[PDB]
């Protein structure tokens, strides 16, 4: 059929590993090693057609890697996750975007902005600011919570629907 | 009390504190203690690159073929990182070379995809089935073609 290479990027501790395990194993991992980078494969059906997803959960960004570099170049979709209770993570989203822009060497790249930890009520980043950044970039914005499975499936499905368009 | 002691052992192995691990090991800490996913102290010591902690844990009785929630053994983590000293020590104590995770991937598959050629040569020496297919139907040779690894292709073909 068709295979998709989806890359999950963001700051450390934002919930990238919990997001990917929730999609695949339908389970919330309370604690995961912050340095393990691995690629997983899933078979899901989107709006009636089955497909294969090749998802990379990036980690350890301070050291050069060969698999990550190849994944970034050939990546078809990019999840830009950030935590809503950490302002520094949100500011880092621009840093990742410009690096992906120069790596891919393009102005229009299938991208979906993700805000994790929706269940924590100590919110520091408001929806208006996140939506304003998404509208300026032109990419859809979604709210997710790996603890309560809130919008986990809609995040990945929307990204695939963005690649098709 | 017993569970709190185990959580200290896992952190000491990950941090790489030789004195801390030995003290907790004689205190009654369990070598087979694991966190939520299933990482044992052998999983974390092999991952981060500590040799003496792996040797000490193995002699105490840590299970060499334990797997986490995704079915990955300590040989998997050491192969994906490029730890040539650790993998040979793990093979010397009788570890499974043809183990598979929930995606049916062999430590050869992981090392070949990341690009560690010296790790691949050791696994091929100790009898790693090159003609192994995962649950999605790929071989280590297919990885070399897809990733354009001519050096890996030469090793795989030979
Ligand atoms: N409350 C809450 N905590 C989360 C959520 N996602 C992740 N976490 C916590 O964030 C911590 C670190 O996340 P982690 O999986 O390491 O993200 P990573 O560093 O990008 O791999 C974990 O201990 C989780 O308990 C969420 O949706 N809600
Ligand atoms: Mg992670």
């Amino acid at each position: 059929m068709t295979e998709y290479k989806l890359v999950v990027v963001g700051a450390v501790g934002v919930g990238k590993s919990a997001l990917t395990i929730q999609l695949i194993q339908n389970h919330f991992v309370d604690e995961y090693d912050p340095t393990i980078e691995d690629s997983y494969r899933k078979q899901v059906v989107i709006d009636g057609e089955t497909c294969l997803l090749d998802i990379l959960d990036t980690a350890g960004q301070e050291e050069y890697s060969a698999m990550r570099d190849q994944y970034m170049r050939t990546g078809e979709g990019f999840l830009c996750v950030f935590a809503i209770n950490n302002t520094k993570s949100f500011e880092d989203i621009h840093h990742y975007r410009e690096q992906i822009k120069r790596v891919k060497d393009s102005e229009d790249v299938p991208m979906v902005l993700v805000g994790n930890k929706c269940d924590l009520p100590s919110r520091t980043v408001d929806t208006k600011q996140a939506q304003d950044l998404a509208r300026s970039y032109g990419i859809p914005f979604i709210e997710t919570s790996a603890k309560t499975r809130q919008g986990v499936d809609d995040a990945f499905y929307t990204l695939v629907r963005e690649i098709r368009k | 009390r017993k569970e709190e002691l185990d959580k200290k052992l896992l952190e000491a192995a990950r941090a790489g504190q030789d004195d801390e691990v030995a003290a907790l090991l004689a205190k009654g800490a369990d070598v087979n203690a694991h966190d939520t996913f299933g990482f044992t102290p052998l999983h974390l010591a092999a991952l981060y690159g500590h040799l003496e902690i792996v040797e000490v844990l193995l002699k105490r009785g840590a299970d060499i073929n334990a797997d986490d929630s995704y079915g990955r053994t300590p040989l998997h983590l050491a192969a994906m990182r490029g730890h040539l000293e650790i993998v040979e020590l793990l093979l010397r104590w009788g570890a499974d070379v043809n183990a598979a995770d929930e995606e049916g991937r062999t430590p050869l598959h992981l090392a070949a995809k990341r690009g560690h050629l010296e790790i691949v040569e050791v696994l091929l020496k100790n009898g790693a089935d090159v003609n192994a297919q995962d649950k999605f139907g790929k071989t280590a040779f297919d990885i070399s073609i897809d990733n354009g690894n001519e050096d890996l292709a030469e090793i795989l073909q030979k």
